[PDB]
């Protein structure tokens, strides 16, 4: 389809969790979502929480009308489940990478489903639970998904980052390691 | 801004849905689509004008929603009503976003000038996504031995990009790393010079 921009609420239920999601992305890049268990709007980027608004109604509505539909889809399929799809792992800094000046490390995990993930941040080989952060499960044309994990960190030379990510699709965790160069 | 109604019909078991405003010149065309797991199932697209069944599953929904009158006048409607709104909000806002590009330049590795090297541009913390990198080397653009990352979304609505060029450096050699973006009122460059 020819277009100068695409805009696309998507949305999920399953039985896993997470077990909804409702969100608006433009440009592939999500906007904008709703909350399901605080029933509010989430925006992406402060400038777009002061010029947009959005009842969240409409999407705690819609939500409630796919979960219906799988109630009716998983019995109309006979109890259909489908195959996990095992993620690509990529790990990669934000910024140009320099030895004690403030960055992020970034591991996007993607092409995979179903969205039902456990990912870990390590240093030195321990789990870190500070300065961390992610994005929503976000949707791919293909009906897959991919998602993103954040790590703010100071690169030195002494430390040494893997991304662990856990998938049923995987036959074990999967690593990937970074280091500062 | 404004969104409309999905219709209605160890283990996992997912329903998926889009709304999708495609936005064309002055045009928008919109496509509501139903999925079980990753198996879509009825499909509207408003230049069918209808609905259609993408799996034998979604047939009776298909079926019995194209003849309800209401139902069809509501989503042949959502060009006009919800992708347009939308989009000029999106216009007015997220289409003005501009963040200019950081350009770093560095060798990959460092060392002596007799053999082969990669010289880096690191490209960073930039929207919109359309950019143009470039390499020169005493004035000249290099076309050949330029090896390209390819766009990278950092998911925070910015993108980073590295272009990397295959050279032998010799001393007093100009490497330029020249950027442009609609950010920016003037081509960004960074100088290396061999030494
Ligand atoms: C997440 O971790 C728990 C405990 O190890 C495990 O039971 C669950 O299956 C994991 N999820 C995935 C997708 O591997």
């Amino acid at each position: 389809i020819k277009a100068d921009h695409v805009s696309t609420y998507a949305m999920f239920v399953q039985t896993h969790r997470p077990t909804g999601e409702f969100m608006f992305e433009f440009d592939e890049d999500e906007q904008f979502y709703v909350d399901l268990d605080k029933k509010e709007t989430v925006w992406h980027l402060e400038e777009f929480g002061r010029a947009f608004s959005f009842e969240a109604q409409g999407g705690l509505a819609n939500i409630a009308i796919l979960n219906n539909n799988l109630n009716t889809l998983i019995q109309r399929s006979n109890h259909t489940q489908a195959a996990n799809d095992p993620p690509e792992v990529t790990v990669f800094p934000k910024e140009p990478v320099e030895l004690g000046q403030p960055n992020t490390l970034i591991c996007h995990i993607d092409r995979f489903f179903p969205p039902v993930l456990n990912v870990t941040w390590l240093c030195n080989g321990e789990p870190v639970t500070e300065g961390v952060a992610e994005s929503l499960f976000l949707p791919r044309t293909d009906y897959s998904f991919h998602k993103f994990h954040y790590l703010t960190f100071v690169p030195s030379a002494e430390d040494v980052y893997d991304c662990r990510v856990e998938h049923w699709g995987l036959d074990q965790p999967l690593l990937k390691h970074w280091e500062a160069q | 801004k404004v969104t409309v109604a999905f219709n209605q019909f160890p283990e996992n078991y997912l329903f998926q849905g889009r709304q999708e405003c495609y936005a064309f010149n002055g045009t928008q065309r919109f496509l509501e689509r139903y999925i079980y797991n990753r198996e879509e199932l009825v499909r509207f697209d408003s230049d069918v004008g209808e609905f259609r069944a993408v799996t034998e599953l979604g047939r009776p929904e298909a079926e019995y929603w194209n003849s309800q009158k209401d139902i069809l006048e509501e989503k042949r409607a959502v060009p006009d009503r919800m992708c347009r709104h939308n989009y000029e909000l999106d216009e007015a806002v997220t289409l003005q976003r501009r963040v200019q590009p950081k350009v770093n330049v560095s060798p990959s590795k460092k060392g002596p000038l007799q053999h082969h090297n990669l010289l880096v541009c690191h490209v960073t913390d930039f929207y919109p996504g359309s950019i143009q990198v470039r390499w020169f080397l005493n004035g000249q653009e290099e076309t050949a031995g330029v090896v390209s990352t390819n766009l990278i979304r950092n998911g925070d609505w910015t993108f980073q990009i590295l272009v990397m060029l295959e050279m032998t450096p010799q001393q007093g050699d100009v490497y330029i790393c020249q950027v442009e973006h609609t950010s920016l009122d003037s081509p960004v460059t960074v100088e290396w010079k061999a030494q």
